[PDB]
């Protein structure tokens, strides 16, 4: 793990300032740690693949050491430097795919190709130039058993499932009394609707309520509130609850009332903000908890003081509806995002060869499949996964 | 500062003063020692002659001063693991040297405008690079001119100054005049086709 | 100030380089960095904390050093030093937790705390290891009367603050012309309706203008500007303006014509743009003006001649609304973003100790309220806070 | 183009790390470097301008090498060095305005202003700090033909194209069916309409269908994927494909059912995606074929029937729509994004010093009509200007 | 922390083996840890308290040493050194009940207190007796990122809530068919009644089940299956759900017929058994599915012919039922248990002092909120707290 | 079987008294056993599986005596201990839960795996720790 | 060139300037060590008569300025780890063989 970001580290480097033209007291550190590297890894033998379609290749090491003294670089030195880097950048490019298919359930955290499983031996400790980056000191101060953390933007930890709750039913689905709410990406929209605006409830108030849990941990959020619905204003016709009929669905918007919104930790209260529209931030939270009241407006005008008769026949029904998006946040374990490219190099590396699925990954990374059920060992693949293809990043460019 | 004797190996791209200036930790006398390590010539050229060039805080003499603040510093430290007559010796030396200071900074300031004014009278190129014969120079007469220079202040001879000039533009002259007659003789013989 | 940083800096790149096994020839600058860092530091004492729940500590310094005997990094070295690394880090988080809470209506942008104030005196000043995070940079620029910049993704600088301006209104509200804009996030959609449907309208053209204001001049800005909004585009029912009464809103969406984008600085136009849709590029602007025409159909259809009847009663009115989106700008001044955690980190450190509020963040770091009324102390006082914000999420990720 | 990367990492890197305090060691390679540039630099004059509105200036180098003495920087070392760091800072930044302003057919990799001609010759070479930055070194393997490519949010790669196509029309404005979709940016969405709902349609199932090309080539790209419409899902008013009058839109959405998603890349299927939503993944294409069909609903509800008639007259024509956002991608040609600026800051210059219209830009550097057209000389061009553009973007914040 | 063990390893042994009239030969370890105990201790001040009414005080040290002249220890010897030995036992118990009652949300894993981090400094790291007690092994172990254990006896992970869940309900409660599950401390009994007494049943059995999840994952867990449960097989009257009316319950216990007992984990069936009483060995689960059948009596006698009239009257209501119980089991993180008194120490220190409650324990101590909403920041620090309440029960007794 | 439970018993307490730290006075004892033991088990080759899903491992003891030098253990040496221990750990899991799993109606007190019937022969009788359990 | 003592058995299959040509990267020494290290009598027939003649690069004298070359890339080599006078003796030498 820590040998492979090293490797990958120093071979940058020396891509990046191997170079005609620039004097030696600007590469020295660079030139030891080549040497030493070249020394260290001299001599030994790998065999990576052997699953899946990727063919099965057979590394050596045998280059020689680098010393030559000039006071300007010269194009030899970059001949042997471009040569020496290439052949490493093959090596390390295979070694990082072979990591990659395979998975384990019992001690996912440990290492499971055999190369690497020989990486991390005693005699491969010297090389360990340096750690600059997120993921790679993350990964490290794991191994230290501190804690751990990633940066974020718009963060998709709500598996799609667009569902849909009944307080009042009826068998012509001509007078319903509900709510309904999606929950995709990084967006919640949540929209409570009913058709008689709540003449037969107390004091012309109805109150919904909705609760969304988290898969995972999460701290330091900012919000971006929105008092109106954006997706269920529309002439719609869904699916039944049974599955054996369709219902009509004719809204319009009210303004929202007395809103409420919380953010609760272990069902205590932490954050809250009441009529905050706009930008809110929430410290530290698990479950979300939203409650809004539907209330009837006191004094109408004609075209309001028609539309909402008290009698039984319907032509269009009330709802509310609020969206709720976070935009940034930082969490303690390993989670995918849209602002970043690590599952799709996941994905990519695994139907590249047509791998078998493997015992524990869900089939073809359908990343809500994988969220649903989050398990700790999933958890721990998906830490080294993921940590392994931000390895293999640095290097393709 | 009573610290482990460092044992530096001969033969290191390192020198001694550089491993010192990374691992002491007072002020004064890291300066010192770093200002000794970098200090190289700056080449300049001057009426189409190359000449070598002190650092500008050397003919001043101010940087002297910057030298014996750290020897000050160097006597107040106890001087642990040491007896107290190897410390008295120590402070003997270091306090005949100091009382000298005006003196030293004197016999700097001369030196710095002697080498200035007479390098200023050489017509040929001059490069840095070490050579076989190396000169021999003991230091005890080093020591001497530190205690015994005094006050009259020393001018190099105008008629001496232009002697060495008139030698040394003679030199160049016949130096050039017998390069040109050897580069035509051997230009018209390697072009009239001769061989043999 | 840059003394935080310069010990913040080394720090991380201490416990990014010191690893087992590594070449001591590849340290040598961060040993000596580090050495002369102990050096300095020892021998004076700190306070922290004393405001609120803030634990208040006491803070020693009797540390070894760091020698150079070894050729290659031992085990006991690098524990030793991490050890000694650990505690500098509590260090450092413990006085930036101290600094982020207070603020001073004067002398905003100079030190305020003890632990800062003591660090500010010039027997510290030896240890600056580099100024290249972006912050930082900035700061130290801005300290010496330069111009200065912040690379910001979606840079929120539009407050939240929904309202409407009537033009023509009957008492009972079934003849409206007017607009509806809704200003969210860096999200501005402005919708232009009428009842009348330009049937009486003067020249069967009627005329929509909205002019927008911006605080803080910005730079580079990449404007994706598309027609046919979505704020209002459907049936809605909302108070009037002296809530005593409401109104309906049928809207139907035509087609805007002339679209005129108009970017302003000091008064004077600087870029303008007709009739693009899509992306465009402005490079310094403070003012935004939008105007454009509703144009009545020449000719109609069955169903479009009778949806706008001639004489007074109306059943649907008609609208046109543009979007305006800052995928990307450059601003001058410290600014709320997304693609850190900072203001998050400020809002979460305000309150999760309930330190009482002062008198210059308004309660609760609601960030409407305080980018409503900008004043430059105010300025002043969140750019240190967010410059020693950024200095925290440099150490604990 | 690289000895202009380096003078700007050098002169950052000097700016950075040149301030009082900061130990010799930790600035020993930069002082190196600084002093090879400079003596490398003197006893050369060039001449910017010509061009625009930029003022011709002239530049010369009489400047000694800097200091070499003191244990710590001091401040007169620093004013000493400043002196001319403002002098080169001003000179790189003319250079390099002066390049961005030029553009032809042919030498679309070669430089074509005089300063970049000048100081690519072999004598210059001397000067090279490193290629650590992105663009830089991805320039550098484009001129060895190897594998290049970046990384953005959110690209804009679509062209605007907002086009509606009929299967079945009159002018009678009863009996339409066609599909209607736009591309702005990254964000595709499609809908596809039928008056008749498929009543007298052969087998209850109506087929629809639409095929987008893009420019250029993605590779594991992230998208995400909604299964209604949000932005075809209002009544609306559009006018003929020709243009006479203006029909009219009232749309009940469904939800579609075999949504199927191809990946297409030379006429070869590579992903493959049924009736899945969230989170979709490909790992190469440069085709997005979209396709689904729309249901009669077989059991039906009075609010339902009343909507439908088997009759002639209609009311609300059902449609569904489908959402398609890249959230993430990683290219092979350069193309605008919307987190980095370049494109913004090019713009900037050239509406700033206004410069003549070329024969390879449209004008006002349109994206838009950029890419509509684009051509390998186009690519060549844009992608010298961005490079140039990104070390520009480093030097004045 | 581990030095905190030290500490109390140490004082305990050496109240357990200087007693008067020992030989020295025998105590010459202890001597040597005691003496370089005493040797790094002195000159270190302390501080412990001031939250809440906890005693603040301040710690010096100076004391002697235990020198090596006697050949069998006299009474004056013992003496001194008990004198010592008492004074350092109450130093550490004021450390550990200063150190019990914090916590925080953050770092919950590292040190808190003054005192303790003070102690975690290198200069105290030369004291470590052993690592035997089993819960300094585990911390220890568990800091270096291994597989960690407890062996724990009758280990209480089930939480506190009655409940039940009706099947067949008639609005007065005549004709009922549900389950009743009561889960207390670590007994499980699961009771399904039915009011029919499958005389209307599909085929004449009526189907069971009932799943309780389980927070923490354990291993090597005998269970004890008998059959015939006792918590509900007498009669009772509750209240209904809604809590507007009531009902009867008038039991019959039968013969549970296919009792199916499923351990799973992952979702992944693990361990099976079918129509086995007694005692069984599950080695890896982490839920637990519990179903079976009721079935009626084929052939019956006058009495009970009478007891099930097949008609709608009825007046006893047959019910099945079986008790699970975990009478030993090992976890993974720490737990409540009955083998010594830490959870009862927690609490008992934390109520004494009426700390007021933070951001992370509920109130009170509570377990059964404790352990209803578990995350592992929660279960981090009452690891620590558990770890530390070890640490004091194992000074006094 | 007492030899396996000697080996456990020296594992643990190498495990859980070789920390950074300890002063040597406190574990010379447990040094001499440690190096006995490995002097001991040096030059024998042990084979362990064939039944069930074990897989067949193949196990060599060429380890040099551990350091008696430092006053206090460091770092290295403790890793350098480590770097057996686990190699031990697992030698001594593998072939307990080999025993575990053979059984038979004679030789019902004596073991049965080859494992066991090789460490209790008459020269590897140098290694008892202790019968404290 | 800093690199440690070549540790070497005798006897091995391959000379040991075959294992200095596969471990020494800088270009001109390298170049120059594995022409020495495939430089064999070259076998040949004339007129019915078997003889062991010389390379023809050796033969017009122009491996010599190879080994110029190599020497004086050699002599402003850095030299690390060894004494003053040794290395200057050392390379003073070198440079009077060039």
């Amino acid at each position: 793990m820590d040998v492979l970001y090293s490797l990958s580290k120093t071979l940058k480097d020396a891509r990046d300032k191997i170079v005609e033209g620039t004097l030696y007291s600007n590469v020295s550190d660079l030139i030891q740690q080549f040497n030493q590297m070249i020394i260290t890894m001299n001599g030994n033998e790998f065999q990576t693949g052997g699953i899946g379609n990727l063919p099965i290749r057979n590394w050596n090491f045998n280059f020689g050491l680098l010393g030559t003294t000039l006071l300007n670089l010269d194009a030899n030195y970059v001949e042997t430097a471009r040569n020496t880097i290439d052949y490493f950048v093959d090596f390390v490019d295979n070694v990082c795919m072979d990591e990659m298919v395979r998975e384990s359930q019992r001690n996912g955290i440990a290492p499971q190709s055999d190369s690497l499983r020989k990486l991390s031996a005693i005699k491969f400790k010297r090389i360990n130039f340096d750690n600059s980056s997120e993921y790679i000191e993350n990964w490290n101060l794991q191994n230290r058993r501190q804690r751990t953390g990633f940066t974020f933007h718009k963060p998709n930890i709500f598996p799609y499932s667009a569902s849909f709750t009944l307080n009042r039913s009826q068998p012509a689905h001509d007078n319903l009394m509900g709510t309904m709410w999606l929950n995709a990406g990084s967006e919640i929209q949540v929209a409570g609707f009913d058709y008689s605006c709540a003449i037969n409830a107390p004091a012309n108030i109805q109150q919904f309520e909705h609760i969304v849990p988290l898969r995972r941990v999460l701290t330091t959020a900012t919000i971006t509130l929105l008092p109106d619905a954006e997706r269920f204003s529309f002439p719609r016709v869904i699916n039944s609850a049974d599955g054996a009929t369709t219902w009509f669905f004719n809204p319009v918007i009210l303004r929202p009332n007395n809103v409420e919104v919380e953010f609760l930790l272990n069902g205590q209260i932490i954050n809250t903000y009441q009529a905050r529209f706009g930008t809110i931030v929430a410290r530290n939270f698990d479950t979300i908890r939203l409650s809004f009241q539907l209330m009837r407006p006191p004094n109408m005008t004609p075209a309001v003081a028609v539309l909402f008769p008290n009698a039984q026949p319907f032509e269009h029904h009330a709802t509310v509806g609020l969206t709720l998006r976070i935009e940034s946040a930082v969490c303690e374990s390993v989670l995918a995002d849209a602002s970043e490219t690590l599952l799709a190099n996941v994905t990519s590396v695994r139907q590249e060869y047509a791998i078998p699925v493997g015992p524990v990954f869900p089939p073809g990374m359908n990343w809500t499949d994988l969220i649903t059920n989050y398990s700790p060992s999933r958890e721990d693949n998906l830490q080294r996964v993921f940590t392994v293809a931000s390895i293999r990043s640095m290097l393709i460019k | 500062f009573g610290m482990q004797r460092m044992h530096y190996r001969n033969g290191d791209p390192q020198t001694p003063f550089q491993i010192a200036e990374q691992q002491i930790q007072n002020f004064q006398v890291a300066n010192w020692l770093h200002f000794v390590n970098n200090n190289y010539f700056r080449q300049v050229v001057i009426d189409g002659v190359l000449n070598q060039v002190l650092n500008d805080n050397i003919r001043n003499g101010h940087v002297i001063n910057q030298l014996m603040e750290a020897l000050m510093q160097l006597s107040r430290q106890q001087f642990p693991t040491m007896p107290v007559d190897y410390k008295r010796s120590i402070q003997r030396g270091i306090l005949l040297l100091s009382n000298r200071l005006g003196q030293l900074v004197d016999l700097t300031r001369l030196l710095a405008y002697s080498y200035e004014t007479l390098m200023a009278c050489v017509t040929m190129n001059m490069q840095h690079v070490q050579t076989l014969t190396t000169e021999k120079l003991q230091l005890t007469s080093v020591t001497s001119l530190c205690m015994l220079i005094g006050n009259a202040t020393v001018i190099p001879s105008p008629q001496t100054l232009f002697h060495y000039y008139n030698v040394n533009v003679n030199f160049h002259s016949n130096y050039n005049e017998r390069i040109n007659d050897a580069v035509a003789i051997i230009t018209a013989a390697n072009r009239l086709n001769l061989y043999q």
